[PDB]
């Protein structure tokens, strides 16, 4: 047998720890957006700078 | 900075056509008279001939 009372106290620092890690990862997703839009902005203003 | 050279150089092409535009007036004039002079002077050389003939 398995106590409830242990398994909900590893799930509840898991899930604060994942919480803490949420935040970190909508800032690398933020940070790999910026950097297609960047590249992306490159390329379009590439274009009309050659034209 | 090739987008903002891109706006200068739109710039430089405006600039530079005016310059080549003052440029070919300035040649145009120039040879314009060295060619005038030059069909004189072998014009002059003829008026001789044709006074040479006449005499």
């Amino acid at each position: 047998g398995i106590n409830p009372t242990l398994f909900i106290a590893q799930l509840i620092n898991f899930l604060l720890l994942i919480f803490i890690l949420r935040a970190l990862l909508y800032r690398p997703v933020m940070n790999l957006l910026n950097e297609r839009t960047r590249r992306i902005e490159e390329s379009v203003r590439d274009a009309e700078k050659v034209r | 900075e090739q987008l903002a050279n891109a706006r200068r150089d739109y710039e430089a092409e405006i600039a530079r056509a005016r310059q080549e535009a003052a440029k070919i007036v300035a040649q145009a004039q120039e040879r314009a008279k060295q060619q005038e002079a030059e069909i004189i002077a072998q014009a002059r050389r003829e008026a001789e001939r044709l006074k040479e003939e006449a005499r």
